[PDB]
């Protein structure tokens, strides 16, 4: 049900790098996608509604883009408090579709 | 503030039913959608299913269907979730945050979204392992 | 909910005393003449329908029996 | 705003000159205004609230009966005394007994014995009673304007007046000092005292559940009276609808508690208005109100500012009512300030022809940042359209194909003028705007109509007046020629036209 | 006891739903309804009685609708 | 026969099967499903809402 | 010996009641607790607008369940013409003085 | 994007079948594993004799 | 023989429910009531309820009505009870055995009773225990 | 729901004795009434069905009777496997009622 693929599945960058996330609906979700880290475990932090946005709270090392079903998420400057697993979300139809995953690893 | 507090972990036998509780704060409980979403220790995040904490609404995906219901309580402001038929691919950890927009009853979709669209309360994480 | 049988439609007529027979011989009565206490202007509006029926002077007092018989309890 | 969606909406003419319609509002339904490049502005009744009611006769339909008594004088040895008989808390009913060798007794016949048993009380049932004064309505305002799609159920947002003003009305003070923030007053003057019939119904409460009550009804109820209030346990008067006691084989007395009357009366309330009452605090719903709306004080805000060229994008994608209107949402993505956005319903090419008609007058932008959310209320014509919004190059469209006729309008208007002429009476009469001997006329006949009919046919309801109303068409189809072969069609017709559309 | 005062005397016509008014319009039908299912052979009675009294043809039935609804209610 | 709460009649059957409050039956287990239910409870809603 | 017929219920405890709405074209309104059968369940048609939540505009379809529990009831025994014993009393006027019972 | 109305049943298949006669007297009958909805009944009559 | 064999005694947790097996051998399955039977050990025997194997139908006393269901299997010959709200009173033996004259379902009392109203068949019983 | 009294408790006598049970219903059960003996925890043996029969295998020392409402059992030699808990059972209306139990004691 609207599968969503995350690209990559694990990456690793120093501290203070630009690192870019993919994913890709099967379906047109038009501007209906959410993105979230979550540390192992723990209550997590805040990255993107609605594909582009942020939200208040949220440092704005983090932005999101994409129109029609690719979508790109940024982290502008990776920093040692920004190791998460990567996870984007669907909105449309239902049966809301999570990413597989994308975790981080501090050089 | 506004905030989803989840019951401890369970241990519980396979074939029989486990119930986690979600209890809202800060905010208008019939105002928000709470979606329940489990997750695997590997396996990534996976939808389980939506009530509506006004009515009682409830809503769920195709891997559970009859398996799993979704109760309220107004007064207490919680949310119950029960999942029957349990198996050893149950033992996973449950989420419930609010969908958010929640204006008459079940879930809505063209209208808008985000904001929390359900990621800010999120209770804790309930462990729930099925095994002997 | 209303509860319509009546039980008087099957009313056992035994020597004793009924469930509630000395209260009933006047109820349907009293309920007629309550209404049309509350409801006066029935009776000039009924005899204005039963007078241009029947055509006999006898047939119209029996219609106005009917009339104001239906109009509390049927009503 | 508050109005759209909402259905049994209606809307009326205009300023019609003097700038001072009238309009009878209600509590579900709600009624748009809309004249001549003055803000379009709607208004509802919800909540008609009364404090301060007094007690008028109670009822008790329970009983909880004990101690019992009892006589046994005798036949030919008198009447008996039974002191708990001179005490006003004990029923009785002297029976007659049938005595021999038997039961203690020389001679033969009748003894005259009763029982007088202990009434008591539980769980009664109270009156209240209401009379015009400490009351009020609550009336909400809610100007078209520009809003967002969360700003029309968003009930807190009229702190601060930007077109949502709550008022309060009482009947002491029949005029609405209501003034809307940004542009004008509109300042409304009211008739409570000619509400929905008040000092004719009572609040009836069983056990934290109330409705309004007529009082013929109230006083012609044959339970326990309980006139004044509750200070203890009181004298219960009338003592004979509950506890029953008879004879039979001349054997003691079936005293009977007659158990418990809340099903009893609730079937027997089937015309009672459902209300709700919180520190006492009566609030109510299903009234109505002949608030006569003011003009002349309204002003749109800000006729001038400039057109605004800009790129316009779609919130939601828009809708149709079934008051056939349209509902859009638009962005404008942001370029400068409070200012103008036109739209147009287009029959001919993308641009250049307006047809239809805007609901909301004077639409605009509030604000300079991203997505300013304006809605817009409009009406297609008949045919096809589409819509045009304010540049006249970079723009987006649509179209509607409306599915109605003028036709299909008239005949719906037509229908709703006969709910509001069944519903409100003589006082729907009262909607269009002031008409000098017009209205007045057709206000006349029908307040002098409605009397008479209320004495003749007042108490009948649905299944009762079809059939008079089927009897009396029967009647009309043969009679003779003169007055009633115009009888049928304008009375038979009446009754079941007043029947069918109470709802439904 | 009989709490003859039903309210539908005195509805009132407002445009809200009424206190019980989707279950009121149907239920004095379904009463004649079910009284005429119970005893079958008082409409052969009244069909009897009714054609004695109008010699109209069209009034024969009117007295059998007056007869009909008077039996199951006030009676 | 007939029971109330201690008091006790003798109906007609054609009586007692005409009257519309929610019955039982004869299965006497747990929930009992209380046929009709439909006299017994009123569903109101607003003038066009809840 | 008696035989229960039918039982009737008065005094009703109603609680839990759920509710759910749809859209105006989105079909029939449903809750999981109308498979329960100890609910009430009726389906009215409600208003819907973006001032009600979702839809077109229009017309959408909305249920409400209560829970329903009972107190009081009637038995409602049956009785059938054998099973019964009907006592006669016979007493003889003679060697016997203000008797009776 | 597709809204969901009614599904339907084109083919089906029954589980067990689950009986409970009562007598002439002790009027109609019960059948626990009714009262859920899963189960589809209807009800009929019999001789019952000897 | 003519013989009802018991499933083995089991352990529960007060709130779960129990389900006690009952295969019959030696005569027609659907000819014979298998009625259900409790014996507290500080208690006499008391008697819980009654199925047919033909046709499922169920009846019970007044102190269970609500909490025992009683299911059948005809083609291995077996009575399924399932208690269920179980309590610390509930720790007891169940038996079951028959009565015939089970021609149709439900009961049968007025026609014939006796010869082994239910007093044959019982076999080894099953202990129910029901604790933490 | 008919209360059915054993009398007595319990009771103690030696090999070859004659003792008698009462069963007292509070409402007519007519002969509608059984008896058994259980061993504790064991499969059981078989006294009287019908209140006044034997069934064919048990020994012929235990016999039954009784009409109205109170019925007597009766054992005429008492034998040591004759040990046990002595039940009698209603048949009548179905709430049906075991006695409280009756046991026995070897001198
Ligand atoms: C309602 O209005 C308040 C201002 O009083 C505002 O803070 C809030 O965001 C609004 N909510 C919605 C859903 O529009
Ligand atoms: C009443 O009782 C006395 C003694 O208890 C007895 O002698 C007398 O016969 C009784 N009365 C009748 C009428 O039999």
């Amino acid at each position: 049900d609207i599968q969503l693929t995350q690209s990559p599945s694990s990456l690793s960058a120093s501290v203070g790098d630009r690192v870019t996330f993919t994913c890709q609906a099967s379906q047109d979700i038009r501007k209906y996608l959410n993105w979230y880290q979550q540390k192992p475990g723990k209550a997590p932090k805040l990255l993107i509604y609605d594909a582009s946005n942020l939200k208040t709270g949220v440092p704005s090392r983090f932005s999101g883009s994409g129109s029609g079903t690719d979508f790109t998420f940024t982290i502008s400057s990776l920093q040692p408090e920004d190791v998460a697993t990567y996870y984007c979300q669907q909105f449309d139809d239902l049966p809301i579709t999570f990413g597989q995953g994308t975790r981080l690893q501090i050089k | 503030e506004v905030q989803l507090v989840q019951s401890g972990p369970d241990v519980e036998k396979p074939g029989a039913s486990v119930k986690v509780s979600c209890k809202a704060s800060g905010y208008t409980f019939t105002s928000n959608y709470i979606h329940w979403v489990r997750q695997a220790p590997g396996q990534g995040l996976e939808w389980m299913g939506v009530i509506n904490p006004r009515g009682g609404s409830t809503a769920s995906a195709q891997k559970f269907q009859g398996r799993i219901t979704m109760t309220r309580d107004t007064s207490t402001s919680t949310v119950y979730m029960e999942l029957s038929s349990l198996r050893s691919d149950d033992t996973a950890v449950y989420y419930c945050a609010r969908g958010g927009r929640a204006l008459f009853y079940d879930s809505y979709t063209t209208p808008r979204d985000g904001g929390s669209w359900w990621f800010d309360p999120w209770g804790q994480g309930s462990l729930v392992t099925v095994s002997s | 909910a209303v509860t319509l049988p009546s039980h008087s439609t099957r009313k056992l007529q035994t020597r004793s005393q009924t469930w509630l027979e000395s209260r009933e011989y006047t109820k349907h009565l009293i309920r007629v003449e309550n209404w049309i206490f509350r409801n006066p202007g029935f009776a000039l509006a009924a005899a204005a329908i039963a007078w241009l029926l029947g055509s006999s002077t006898s047939q119209k007092v029996i219609y106005l029996v009917m009339i104001l018989l239906i109009a509390p309890a049927y009503s | 705003i508050r109005c759209i969606g909402v259905s049994n909406r209606d809307f009326v003419e205009g300023m019609s000159g003097g700038t001072w319609v009238d309009v009878v509002l209600e509590h579900g339904g709600c009624v748009t205004v809309m004249a001549q490049d003055k803000p379009t502005v709607d208004i509802e009744l919800v909540t008609t609230t009364v404090s301060n009611m007094a007690e008028v006769r109670s009822y008790c339909y329970e009983a909880s009966i004990s101690d019992m008594a009892s006589d046994s004088r005798c036949p030919t040895q008198g009447e008996a005394y039974l002191d708990k008989q001179s005490d006003t808390q004990y029923v009785c009913k002297r029976t007659l007994v049938d005595r021999g060798w038997g039961n203690g007794c020389g001679l033969f016949g009748k003894g005259s014995l009763v029982t007088c048993a202990k009434f008591a009380c539980s769980k009664k049932m109270t009156g209240k009673s209401i009379q015009p004064e400490n009351l009020e309505y609550r009336i909400m305002l809610s100007v078209h304007g520009s809003q967002h799609s969360g700003m029309i159920v968003n009930d807190t947002g009229h702190e601060t007046d930007e077109n949502r003003a709550k008022v309060e009305i009482t009947p002491n003070s029949p005029r609405a000092e209501a003034t809307l923030g940004g542009f004008g007053s509109l300042g409304l003057d009211c008739e409570p005292r000619t509400g929905l019939d008040f000092s004719d119904l009572y609040y009836l409460t069983m056990n934290n559940k109330h409705w309004l009550v007529h009082k013929e009804w109230f006083h012609d109820i044959p339970l326990p009276w309980h006139a004044g209030a509750d200070t203890g346990t009181p004298h219960w008067n009338n003592k004979e609808a509950l506890v029953e006691f008879k004879d039979a084989h001349a054997k003691r007395q079936t005293v009977v508690v007659l158990g418990s009357q809340e099903g009893a009366v609730h079937t027997a309330l089937a015309g009672a208005l459902e209300a709700e009452m919180d520190g006492a605090k009566g609030r109510l719903s299903s009234g109505h109100l002949k608030c006569r709306l003011k003009m002349d004080k309204l002003r749109l805000k800000g006729v001038s500012y400039s057109l605004c060229t800009a790129a316009f994008t779609f919130t939601k994608i828009p809708a149709e009512t079934l008051h056939g209107t349209v509902t859009v949402e638009v962005q404008y993505a942001g370029t400068d300030g409070p200012c103008k956005v036109p739209a147009q319903m287009a029959v001919d090419m993308q641009t250049l022809t307006p047809v239809g008609r805007l609901i909301t007058a004077n639409p605009v932008i509030t604000e300079s940042t991203e997505n300013s959310k304006m809605m817009l209320e409009l009406d297609p014509p008949f045919g096809d359209s589409y819509i045009v919004i304010g540049v006249g190059e970079k723009k987006i469209t649509h179209h509607w194909h409306r599915s109605g006729s003028t036709i299909g309008k008239a005949f719906e208007a037509t229908v709703r003028g006969a709910k509001r002429m069944a519903v409100l009476g003589d006082t729907a009469w009262d909607f269009g705007s002031v008409g000098g001997a017009l209205n007045s006329l057709g206000k006349g006949i029908h307040q002098i109509f409605g009397a008479a009919f209320k004495s003749l046919f007042g108490g009948m309801s649905w299944f009762s007046q079809i059939l008079i109303g089927t009897l009396l068409m029967w009647l009309g189809l043969n009679t003779k020629n003169g007055s009633i072969s115009l009888m049928c069609l304008a009375l038979g017709g009446v009754l079941i036209f007043l029947s069918t559309a109470v709802s439904a």
